[PDB]
């Protein structure tokens, strides 16, 4: 299979520099031009650079020409993107793409799975988890509010995966330059509170993992 | 019958490879006349005009830098393209 798998990234403070790399597999790398593309929080796609099949020419867009530099080493089949003087507008998810030739134009066949870049000045913060029980019927909806952490993401698991079928995970919302999300689970009244329900919140950025038993109010 | 710049053999891995000795023209010995050293510092320059030339079997023009006066060995790292390169084959 054609595989593009990229590495690097995380939290960087503004002004710092970083280097991203992508590793190729299952196609002759030298015969292709290769580009990076970034996606702002799941909406906007922006081209950032390309490199010719060999050294040859590099091409950049007018938002980045000056700070980023794209490179390749055609012995280990790997793209490189160093980014210097990184700004707040550079936070996004960066994909490495292969550029094939069509009749006239070009097209991006395969995209990697991306690395995530967050350029930001705040600290890394473990989240606070608060139980959501109700102060009357045959179905129970419990919750777990995990508030005021940075950066993203966090992970909410319910009884270690057993309850995945009735779980909604609601996107984290930014305010106070800290993120806040919610998560709900649905359970038949036969299971609760007769049996323990517990939300498990893992925040790898800080290596913090907190468990909340939902106890009846 | 002719000076030959290339000899693919040895004289009846070796260090005698490509050695056509029968290409020697001779030596030029220079010196101040007299029993004693000269009174002045001297510098002789030798020019050479080649005349009545005949050549056979033409061959590819050396495109790599010379390393030794004896063999055609070149730098296997610094192997450069015969001539000036460009960006694309569609741009001039």
């Amino acid at each position: 299979e054609v595989k593009l798998v990229e590495s690097g990234g995380g939290s960087v403070k503004p002004g710092g520099s970083l280097k991203l790399s992508c590793a190729a597999s299952g196609f002759s790398f030298s015969t292709y031009g290769m580009s990076w593309v970034r996606q702002t929080p799941e909406k906007r796609l922006e081209w950032v650079a390309t490199i010719s099949g060999g050294g040859g020419y590099t091409y950049y867009p007018d938002s980045v020409k000056g700070r980023f530099t794209i490179s390749r080493d055609n012995a280990r089949n790997i793209l490189y993107l160093q980014m210097s003087s990184l700004r707040s507008g550079d936070t996004a998810m960066y994909y490495c793409a292969r550029r094939v030739t069509t009749v006239a134009e070009y097209y991006f066949d395969y995209w990697g799975q991306g690395t995530t870049l967050t350029v930001s000045s705040p600290k890394t913060t473990p989240p606070s988890v608060y139980p959501l029980a109700p102060a009357t019927n045959s179905m129970v909806t419990l919750g777990c509010l995990v508030k005021g952490y940075f950066p993203e993401p966090v992970t909410v698991t319910w009884n270690s995966g057993s309850l995945s079928s009735g779980v909604h995970t609601f996107p984290a919302v930014l305010q106070s330059d800290l993120y806040t999300l919610s998560s709900s689970v649905t359970v038949p009244s036969s299971t609760w509170p007769s049996e323990t329900v517990t939300c498990n919140v893992a925040h790898p950025a800080s290596s913090t993992k907190v468990d909340k038993k939902i106890v009846p109010r | 019958s002719a000076y030959q710049w290339f000899y693919d053999g040895y004289p009846t891995k070796d260090l005698e490879y490509g050695a056509m000795p029968n290409n020697m023209m001779g030596t030029f010995s220079v010196r101040t006349v007299g029993t004693s050293k000269s009174k002045y510092p001297l510098v002789v320059r030798i020019y050479m005009r080649m005349k009545h030339v005949r050549a056979w079997i033409p061959r590819p023009m050396r495109n790599q830098n010379y390393l030794f006066k004896a063999n055609p060995n070149y730098a296997g790292n610094s192997i450069k393209p015969t001539g000036a390169s460009r960006t694309a084959i569609t741009t001039l």
